[PDB]
RNA sequence: GGCGUAAAGCGCACGCAGGCGGUUUGUUAAGUCAGAUGUGAAAUCCCCGGGCUCAACCUGGGAACUGCAUCUGAUACUGGCAAGCUUGAGUCUCGUAGAGGGGGGUAGAAUUCCAGGUGUAGCGGUGAAAUGCGUAGAGAUCUGGAGGAAUACCGGUGGCGAAGGCGGCCCCCUGGACGAAGACUGACGCUCAGGUGCGAAAGCGUGGGGAGCAAACAGGAUUAGAUACCCUGGUAGUCCACGCCGUAAACGAUGUCGACUUGGAGGUUGUGCCCUUGAGGCGUGGCUUCCGGAGCUAACGCGUUAAGUCGACCGCCUGGGGA
């Protein structure tokens, strides 16, 4: 997974504290972060279905964190789409 | 009934963790080496409720039965039926002798006229087969059925021990509608009897004492 | 998950009424507390009492007659998948009157013979025989 | 009304539409409820009478027409809206166990083959035989080499995985689960037609590889026959890379999620406490095997990992053949 690190960093840049790391933004940056770094890992491992399960469960839930998100506050969901590269 | 020679007779004292009967557990008062504790706070009423209903049925023209087969309460279960003119099963329980009467009122027959001819007929017909032969059926039907010769019907009331080596004499009461007085251990089944007395069934001090205190109470009632 | 909470409680009382149980704790909600009020004016439990100030533990203490249940039967009449609304003159009677039928009219959470006598209708919460 | 065995749980999972949804406050009055008005043709149905000498029949009045719309109120529940809350659901910290997956490397035992030494008449196989190999030197034994496949012991009603499945050792990449104490978000949830993905073995396509095993095939037996079982060989295949296939008694013949309901003995994996006496005892989680209580069941049996008591959603069944 995500190293310390990289984890601190992504909660640190996109939560409203060092400790929020519950908040949605943060969730979904960290899914983010895990779903580009896998990316590389499946490029070389194209028959490593066990893990693209894992995978797989990731996106679909940065996709309900990001639909609770745009139901909830739109203004907070463009943001966090634009911050990240999303929509496609 | 005093808590205190109960505790002295291991009335408290019962089986081992595993064997116990969850339905057991409002008598149960915990455990010490892997054994159940019986709350004596819980027997003695209950104990004082029984005898109180056993004195009630011995003044009203009752007849107890004490049902008790174990090799440690056998004698005692003797000793005690006799001290107060009752009766007793302290050997293998007939499946059926309760609510198959009709047939082992044949058997008591059967013993008596044997018993009769032997002691009092003194046949002397011996032919030294058929006379060890009789006698050897006489033994059998005698510890048998030695101590419901005398009692002519069924019971008014059991005192069972070890209600759950007894379950056939319980399922028997039952099924006649006789109460049953019998002390429940841990590992036994408290559905089928009317006064459970929660206290150890297997050291021999301590239905030494349950004995001993239901012959006195049996007596006080006989003799009103 | 969780989708009927309702049910979750007559369910509670039943296994509990069946196991022999003294009281039945469950997380507090408005409705069950009025269902519970309803259950004890009516005489099938004992008492109830709720503890707790941000999460609420309603307790219901169940009762017995001769070593019995109290409550033979309670069912859950409407149901999240299936409404039950039934106006004053069709409300329903539960053992020909010696049951209740708990009924959530517009004047509060009340039974079956008091939703007729006031002439309202709602929705059937439960039936208790 | 049902779906363990009688017909019936998709092989497994992700997930859009849909269905349902923890808890508090306020508001609305859409569902819901109450009242009133309008309408609901007459006949028919039903009730009390009347006339046909009775009946059928005719007929007066009533009830009914369980419906729809409108208007006025009620606010408990469902719904909408607004603001919350943390217990459901997730994120972070530190660790734990594991044949979970993908890639590369390597190790030993064994089979087969090639070359050579010793050595001589058998070997192999079977119920018994024969086909087969062998004096061109087999089998046995010893030495060296080649190649492929699978990983003895550990090993275990053990472990991991959604299922199918996963077993030498090492390294690289990687998913999930669990536990301790906290912090965080604040219903973000459950299920899911159509849809998509994974899916044993066999099979197919292309290119390799090919020791052992072995469909088809050949021969020897057995037999009345023997297109079989048995024996001697043996091609595809089994192996690798990439695609396809999408089926299994894909089984727990038991869909997923959540709550509640007496116990016993174990296994495995965390964690806490105590002169830790001990490989100790006492708690507390996760998964797991056997027995069994109430209950349920046609019975067998299931039984806190339910086939018990319930709730949400889905799939499926409607006599046996035809099929």
């Amino acid at each position: 997974s995500l190293s310390t690190e990289a984890t601190a960093k992504i909660v640190s840049e996109f939560g409203r504290d060092a400790n929020d790391t519950g908040s949605t933004e943060v969730q979904v940056a960290l899914l983010t972060a895990q779903i580009n770094h896998l990316q590389g890992h499946f490029a070389e491992h194209k028959k490593d279905h066990h893990s693209r399960r894992g995978l797989l469960r990731m996106v679909s839930q940065r996709r309900k964190l990001l639909d609770y998100l745009k139901r909830k506050d739109v203004a907070r969901y463009t943001q966090l789409i634009e911050r990240l590269g999303l929509r496609r | 009934v005093s808590m205190r020679d109960m505790l002295k007779a291991g009335v408290h004292f019962g089986h081992q963790t595993r064997y116990w009967n969850p339905k057991m557990k409002p008598f149960i008062f915990g455990a010490r080496n892997k054994v159940h504790i019986i709350n004596l706070e819980k027997t003695v009423p209950m104990f004082n409720e029984a005898l109180a209903e056993l004195n009630k049925i011995a003044s009203r023209k009752g007849k107890i039965l004490f049902v008790g087969t174990k090799r440690a309460a056998s004698e005692a279960v003797k000793d005690a039926a006799l001290s107060c003119d009752q009766f007793f099963v302290n050997h293998r329980w007939l499946g059926g002798m309760l609510t198959n009467w009709k047939t082992v009122r044949q058997s008591i027959k059967r013993l008596k006229d044997l018993e009769t001819q032997s002691q009092d007929g003194t046949f002397d017909k011996l032919t030294k087969k058929e006379a060890l032969m009789r006698t050897r059926e006489l033994e059998k039907l005698e510890n048998s059925l030695g101590g419901i010769k005398d009692m002519g019907g069924l019971p008014d009331a059991l005192f069972v021990i070890d209600a759950d080596h007894e379950h056939i004499a319980i399922k028997e009461a039952n099924n006649l509608g006789i109460p049953v007085f019998a002390i429940v251990d841990t590992n036994s089944d408290p559905d089928g009897v009317d006064f459970v007395i929660p206290g150890n069934d297997d050291a021999i001090r301590a239905v030494t004492l349950y004995l001993g205190a239901v012959a006195a109470t049996v007596r006080e009632g006989r003799s009103q | 998950s969780m989708q009927d909470p309702i049910a979750d409680m007559l369910t509670r009382i039943r296994n509990g009424q069946a196991a022999n149980k003294a009281a039945v704790t469950m997380p507090s909600s408005k409705l069950k507390v009025a269902i519970a009020n309803v259950l004890k004016e009516e005489g099938f439990i004992e008492d109830f009492k709720v503890e707790g100030d941000t999460k609420p533990e309603l307790e219901l203490t169940l009762k017995y007659f001769q070593g019995k249940a109290v409550v033979e039967s309670i069912q859950r009449v409407s149901r999240p998948g299936l409404r039950i609304y039934k106006r004053k003159d069709e409300l329903p009677k539960v053992m020909a009157g010696l049951g209740i039928a708990v009924v959530s009219t517009s004047k509060g959470v009340m039974t079956d013979r008091a939703a007729r006598q006031a002439g309202l209708g709602g929705e059937i919460i439960c039936y208790v025989a």
